[PDB]
């Protein structure tokens, strides 16, 4: 809930609630009574959505890739990182260590390619998606030996049915995840500034089952991240300006805001 | 009958004496203190000398020009060669310190000014390649203070941080800056800023060479100026002492 | 062999949905918790600190320091006009960027008083007096110090107190807004005079500026998560 | 072991939630965790500062 | 991960230029190491020539012949971080963009370096 | 959980806990405390990772085979046995005898194969997959009256749905099976070495109960062995050579490890 | 006839899951359980058991039992390196084979101390003080003997005790470590110096050999359960 | 006869399982047996060794 | 069951074990303690580092030949380039500090010397 109105009549005297200094840093918090008479007030209004489990706990796509049944590009690799899409990275940002659960729901869609095949019969295709811990082995090819996925956590989906979806608890070695970190990996300082061990999730393989038909089938499979049990530190200014290379907060210089005709203009 | 706007800190051998202040920001509410049984990972002990670490450490002062952009320094990396603290460090692995910033600056009835002092921690700074990062030399100043650029740096091939003093090199406004813990100084009201910063990390200790926990940014909102006849040159000096500094790790010196 | 019957909705994937799913690695134990300062429970907290406005947004100097500076000065009149923008936290290009408008920019509704600090940035021997004031919608934005008046206003003297702040009241037909700019919930209009002339001795600058900083009352809610249109993107990083 | 708790309602009802995993990491979101404490953000100075009283 | 991926080198007439493609790979990395150094010459003909290869732990020194027997890999190890390679006897010619690619799944980092020679 | 470190001041004293003996085979022991200075730690890590039960209970693939719906080859038989695949076999191998009991899961994937054929029609493709015991009839073909399954356990699955799971209980006329067997089967130690009676539990037969298409359709059956409620006697080392052949241990003399270019040197 | 809603995730296959499954074969009576010796029930106690580490991994001596012996004679010198080897039990080579090497190679993340037991090999006669010591990250692998002091060291001298343990503690800014090599979370290195020269009678050899145990202390943990690269397959069994 | 047990949580909830099946061959694995007994492995000595004692 | 010539000295995190010695000399029968505030002179907190400076120090070692005269050091002087003792006096203008002298060296049976091991202080030359 918030804070109710209160109730005030005219006032003269030596206080003076307004008059105050900003160097000390310190906010006014002046309501609207201690300057104007107001009338008591019930408020019924509640902070519920504002909280950051509400704002933070949204499936949102970060990273969409394609496979073929057949040709060259057979199976597709993506390593876990939230910096692929502006939208989510941008609210993650917003602090600067937040510690949280990770959702996985992926969507995949296959779409016919245009051939010169002929009679061609499909069958269900089935679609196996492997998470691979960091210093895992990595498959080289389609039918490697790799996918057997014995200590490797593996998904078996079959098209026709609800989009397959797992639950990842906190894996970071240090307390928290670190969205900007300052500083070289190497105690020379002379490698990528702002790269950290932390944050390093794994990897995401997907590739089909079986061919299931003749003719060429090309599928796209989408990652989408809901954070849970979300926890925030260090609040930050939000980003001003557009994302250049995930790696790093590289930007070009943007103009603080839009212009207007003049000042004392009231409208943009 | 003391009065509000008149303070001393000691810490060590060290005293500063302000007769014109506004008020202290202790961070976030945290004031520095040592590491805790429970939170702590390194087994060895601790070595603490607090009063030779812990102690008010002045580095060299600047000049507030009419047009000066603004300048910044790494808390960690300022302060790695000076006293026994710099010492310390090259012969630890490990490093856990909080921090207390005073910066003062002085001028008559007649000049007008203002300076925004802010402690940013992780200020990780971006470069104007757009695929390079800034390098070690640009981004850490030791004993001197790195500046801000009016005009936008150019872009080209080469390890240049955008200084743009507008996006503060972080790609953000310039008046969100306040979010931090912050005091402002304007020459009409204020003679020194001071901000105590307790120890913040994701990590219980961290290495105090590659890495660097917290940045200091002194910049002008509103210019310095002042009628001619008048005190032309304005220095402005940064004192910042340590406190419950403890390390581990002890190995050869180096880094 | 209970009996079910499936109703709509069965097997399909809404993104802001509740549910339980099976754990990709079973019996992990997470690091320990560590304490860590400034830590956030809500947003509206963010938004309750204040946030320098940049005012003077105009030509060139939204790429220079001097869109946030106010500019005031010595001059041979009265009931001359400092400066003037309209309530829109989440439109009004002015408050679009501040940690109120960043915040304002993801909810749609948003419902609270609004507080205004203006801190005098000129010498020790300039001294003057101006008139913030707060006129509500309904009527055109005033245009002289004798319309101003008639709304809820401040009289603010410089003095041994660096800054005086303005408490916009909550005066709304409807409990809530839009952050989006609409015509039918009309804000209202922000503009500040000189009550009196700035007076300053001589070997003295005639020339001064003000800060604006802006931050939310403990009374402000805000209302339907949606997404921000300022970040854009056209390929993956 | 079911957990009875109060739903989202209006102002001027309940739910049951069992858990079928002892993952436990495996939970829905807590989206009922209102807590406020902003007087960090808003006033960290060191002396409290009364409104009725001057600044300095 | 490549430390400075976009540069410019200068160098005068046959005064040996080394180019510098030091890298860094993360955990997840454990796929086979490949190297490959392709040249973008200034003539503005075909693009994207392998001159010099590093594969299967062994090295092709004849894909561009402008550059016969002048391409040797600096360091020895190839494996460590610093896969860089230095053309002994500078040339009018040289002028171009030389790209370094260090491939390790999963990821795969490219450095590109353009030669000026007076 | 796991001990938490004690505090130690410096001590000067008669006691040696650093200075003993390997000869009598037992571990040291020593803590960090003993040798040098420490602080009191309250260690919060849980050993709960590192039990057999989280360690083997895992699905790995085994055996993938393939049949068709015409042709010559009709049906698949694979007898079972966990040592064809080297992942799941290896970490079995660890100890010497394992009680444990075991899940199966089958995932069955059908592809069209290249023909002539025209108009194909294909109709939802139905497997039928029966387990043998020891001893029992083995059907001769695809249309034998073995298929009858009236004692020995079948699964009827059709595609696009959930792939077919069965719990079986553990079945070995020892008290625990035994991955290591030092001996003869034969009592005139006439026959191949390592031969037990022990560990044999059935054969798996799959097929198409119809043909579906006029079409030729062939389909690939991919078998997952899930141990449960596990349990470890007689730790052994780690297999250090690649398997060979999966009756008998046989391997290729390897190198101890891996070589670095001289003692002293920091690395690879 | 109950009204049932399915969500994301149905008739899925996690490898990694917990359900429930119909028996094949309904009421089956098993083998009653019998007494045998050596009973696991956790890996970390396998884990815990000294195994030989072969220091003197270099050319062809890793196909001959001598890669794990480690050389040592009378030298008219002080201050010599005995050997050096990274703290790296997952990725370095030395390490990656030991009873902890293979076991910490099916985890991600590992976190506790490590026990290094050296034994003698010598004569009764001959005898000798080493400077066993392990050095931090963020300094170089220590060159001299003056340096390698700095760090933590334990001197050691050969008497009627065969051998001496050096315990290396556990100093790392993060609470765990990585099994691959990683240069954010460095370990350490671990060397060996001669404190005092190795000193023999007539009529005995002078040239001696020493063993090394790697084994894990009681705060030894393991996260991540991942598979091993060591093991590989082309075609089936 | 449901059994009502703590789920696996980090340190500085419940969870309720039922069995459908009476073959108890069809439960879940158990997950939550964590036992430590590794002194057979360590020391498989007939006389204790004291550490502050010299071992022989 | 301790042997008597047996022992192990841990100094921070530094330890020295000997399996063959003939026992502990503590000076005269007094040992090394901070100062009292009785005794005390200099009003300034003193600084005491403890884990850093206290530890361990190995000095350069010595041949000892069949024509060997002797050899002598300088406590106060020879740790004063080593670790952080050496850069602690280097920023202190007074320090009281107590030392443990470990000589070591070891022969066959088959060997026969005598050594002595003697701490002389104020030793004006």
């Amino acid at each position: 809930r918030v804070a109710d109105t209160v109730g005030t009549g005219p006032t003269n005297s030596e206080a003076i609630p307004a008059l105050t200094a900003a160097e000390t840093g310190h906010t006014s918090q002046v309501v609207p009574g201690d300057t104007m008479q107001t009338r008591h007030v019930k408020n019924y209004h509640s902070r519920s959505e504002s909280t950051i489990e509400n704002f933070l706990c949204r499936s949102a796509c970060v990273y969409f890739t394609e496979y073929e049944n057949s040709g060259a590009k057979r199976y597709a690799e993506w390593v876990l990182t939230p910096r692929q899409a502006a939208q989510l990275r941008r609210k993650l940002e917003f602090f600067t260590y937040v510690r949280f659960d990770l959702e996985l729901t992926f969507v995949i869609t296959s779409t016919q390619q245009p051939s010169t095949t002929q009679n061609q019969d499909a069958q269900i295709l089935t679609h196996q998606i492997m998470y691979v811990p960091p210093g895992g082995p990595v498959p080289d090819k389609v039918d490697s030996y790799v996918w057997q996925t014995s200590t490797n956590p593996s998904v078996f989906w079959t098209e026709g049915n609800a989009p397959p979806r797992m639950s990842i608890p906190f894996l970071s070695i240090g307390n928290a995840y670190s969205n900007f970190y300052d500083g070289w990996s190497e105690f020379s300082r002379n490698g990528v500034y702002g790269i950290n061990t932390l944050n390093n999730m794994g990897t995401l393989y997907a590739r089909h089952v079986n061919a299931g038909s003749t003719g060429p089938i090309k599928s796209t499979i989408r990652i989408y991240f809901k954070p849970k049990h979300v926890k925030a530190w260090i609040p930050r200014p939000p980003r001003l300006c557009q994302y250049e290379k995930a790696k790093n907060v590289n930007f070009q210089p943007s103009g603080v805001t839009t212009t207007r005709q003049s000042i004392t203009t009231m409208t943009n | 009958g003391y009065s509000d706007r008149a303070r001393s800190i000691t810490l060590g051998n060290s005293t500063i004496t302000t007769q014109e202040c506004a008020n202290v920001v202790v961070g976030y509410g945290v004031w520095p203190d040592y590491l805790k049984d429970s939170e702590a990972t390194a087994e060895d002990q601790p070595t603490q000398p607090d009063v030779a670490t812990c102690r008010f450490y002045t580095l060299d002062s600047v000049q507030w020009q009419k047009t000066s952009p603004g300048w910044w320094w790494k808390l960690p990396d300022a302060l790695s060669n000076l006293g026994l603290f710099g010492q310390n460090m090259q012969y630890h692995y490990l490093g856990r310190t909080g921090y207390t910033v005073h910066v003062q600056c002085n001028a008559s009835k007649f000049h007008q000014g203002c300076l925004l002092v802010v402690c940013v921690p992780e200020a990780e700074m971006g470069c104007a390649t757009l695929d390079n990062t800034p390098s070690s030399a640009e981004l850490l100043g030791g004993d001197s203070a790195k500046e801000f650029a009016d005009k936008p740096v150019a872009s080209g091939s080469n390890k240049l941080v955008q200084r743009v003093v507008y996006n503060a090199g972080m790609g953000v406004g310039v008046g969100n800056l306040t979010i931090f813990p912050h005091q402002w100084i304007n020459l009409r009201t204020n003679n020194s800023a001071t901000i105590v910063m307790p120890y913040t990390n994701s990590v219980p200790m961290d290495n105090m060479f590659r890495h660097n926990n917290v940045t200091l940014m002194v910049i002008p909102f509103v210019p310095l100026d002042y009628c001619p006849g008048s005190t032309t040159y304005v220095p402005i000096t940064v004192t910042i002492a340590p406190m419950c500094a403890e390390y581990n790790g002890l190995r050869l010196a180096g880094h | 062999g209970l009996p079910t019957m499936n109703t709509p909705g069965s097997c399909q994937f809404l993104t802001s949905d509740d549910f339980q799913s099976p754990s990709a690695m079973p019996q992990y134990d997470v690091t320990p918790e560590m304490r860590i300062p400034g830590e956030v429970k809500n947003l509206m907290e963010i938004a309750e600190v204040d946030s320098v406005v940049p005012v003077q947004n105009v030509g060139e100097k939204v790429n220079s320091m001097e869109a946030y500076q106010i500019p005031v000065r010595s001059n041979e009149g009265s009931g001359t006009q400092v400066f003037g923008f309209p309530l829109q936290p989440g439109y009004s290009s002015v408050f679009s960027r501040t940690l109120l408008g960043e915040i304002l920019n993801y909810y749609t509704h948003w419902s609270g008083s609004i507080k205004l600090t203006f801190m005098f940035c000129g010498s020790a021997m300039a001294t003057g007096k101006f008139l913030l004031a707060y006129s509500p919608p309904g009527a055109g934005a005033p245009t002289k110090r004798v319309d101003a008046m008639l709304g809820t206003h401040v009289v603010w003297d410089v003095g041994l107190q660096s800054s005086c702040v303005l408490c916009i009241p909550w005066i709304s037909q409807t409990h809530y807004r839009y952050v989006t700019s609409d015509e039918y919930t009309a804000g209202g209009f922000i503009t500040c005079w000189y009550q009196t002339n700035i007076v300053v001795p001589a070997d003295a600058q005639s020339s001064c500026y003000i800060m604006c900083f802006v931050s939310a009352c403990n009374d402000f809610s805000v209302r339907l998560l949606k997404d921000t249109p300022f970040i854009s993107q056209q390929n993956f990083f | 072991g079911a957990q009875v708790s109060t739903q989202k309602t209006g102002a001027h009802i309940h739910y049951t939630n069992i858990n079928y995993y002892k993952d436990a990491a495996s939970n829905s979101a807590n989206r009922q965790d209102f807590t406020q404490d902003p007087g960090k953000f808003t006033e960290p100075v060191k002396d409290i500062m009364i409104k009725s009283l001057p600044a300095l | 991960s490549i430390t400075t991926p976009e540069e410019m080198i200068e160098k005068a007439k046959g005064e040996t230029a080394y180019l510098p493609c030091k890298f860094t790979l993360s955990p997840e990395d454990q796929g086979p190491l490949d190297i490959e150094w392709l040249i973008s010459p200034a003539d503005n003909q075909k693009v994207d020539q392998v001159i010099i290869l590093y594969s299967g732990d062994k090295i092709y020194d004849d894909y561009y012949p402008d550059l016969k027997g002048r391409v040797h890999f600096t360091s020895n190890d190839l494996k460590s971080g610093d896969a860089s390679i230095n053309v002994t006897n500078l040339q009018l010619s040289d002028i171009g963009t030389y790209q370094c690619k260090v491939k390790k799944a999963p990821g795969v980092a490219n450095k590109k370096i353009h030669l000026v020679v007076l």
